[PDB]
């Protein structure tokens, strides 16, 4: 029952307490995905205007 | 309750994207005049396409 | 150099798609999901003390 | 009775569905077969970067 | 005369670099693999894995 | 059945069509020969 | 079965990737070729250099 309970940490929302481990992950890539985009698309402007 | 779960945390990310267009479009658009005074017969057309 | 590296990934993709239908190969003439301890050892096992 | 029972928990362990694998490999090998003809249409494209 | 060359060769150098892109997607069977492939839905792949 | 749709699911994300993907790749090649003769006639000159 | 393990053990030593040795293959024969067409254009302008 112990060994039942451990599984239920995986359930639990305490680290991303608003939320829980999977959505650290997926928004740590959201994160990343927004950054990567809009800095690239800028980098490509300035290199049309320089 | 679990699509309610994806909906959510997809819209709350997707904002901050239209957020960055508009401060990309602010600087492109910061360009563009100067680029078409500057140009005084040139025209930057891919800057007229891209935006 | 940019031919190099798309030849290469052309490689290392092919390579990739290769080695699962290799591994399918394998369980396909065996005709067992399981033949190795670094397939899933707990299914060996319990195998072993089944048997 | 009970030999029977555990058999039958025997093959679960280690047997394989046959129409899964069988399926897999073929859709794999053709996927295969397709990243073949890139790679030999990418080389052989390559080789015009200089064919002239 | 340097416009002329860096226009054509960089014509060159783009059409390549998206061939090579076409090509990436084409030979490892994936249309999505990273922030720049994806930066929205793989969150959601995540989520469903 | 469950995880059929999930499988399913996943592959409307992450999966490439074939179709779309082969026809884009010629008509691109299509254009980089069309580059190619362009920077050898101009640069025939 | 253990002349076959031998057999595939054989292999790591001595066996040849067809994909990895045809790809360089390639490689290399688009080198050999440019690698004339160079020399001839070099050739010819020196060629030149009298004229």
């Amino acid at each position: 029952r112990n060994g039942q309970a451990l599984l239920d940490l995986q359930n639990s929302n305490v680290v991303g307490g608003n939320k829980t481990f999977n959505d650290a992950y997926a928004t740590l890539v959201s994160d990343v995905g927004n950054k990567t985009s809009t800095l690239k698309t800028s980098s490509t402007t300035q290199a049309n205007v320089v | 309750r679990d699509q309610d779960k994806q909906v959510n945390i997809a819209i709350g990310s997707s904002v901050a994207q239209i957020n960055n267009y508009a401060k990309q479009i602010a600087n492109l658009n910061d360009q563009i005049s100067r680029m078409t005074g500057v140009g005084a017969g040139a025209s930057p057309n891919d800057l007229l396409d891209q935006r | 150099i940019s031919t190099q590296m798309m030849y290469e990934q052309n490689m290392s993709g092919i390579t990739n798609s290769q080695a699962e239908w290799m591994k399918l190969g394998e369980q396909m003439s065996t005709g067992k999901r399981v033949t190795n301890p670094s397939d899933d050892p707990i299914a060996a096992s319990q195998a072993v003390v089944l048997s | 009775d009970r030999a029977l029972g555990q058999k039958l928990q025997m093959s679960n362990l280690v047997d394989v569905d046959w129409n899964s694998v069988i399926s897999s490999y073929v859709m794999q090998q053709a996927a295969l077969q397709a990243s073949y003809k890139t790679f030999t249409d990418m080389q052989g494209m390559s080789l015009f970067q200089l064919n002239r």
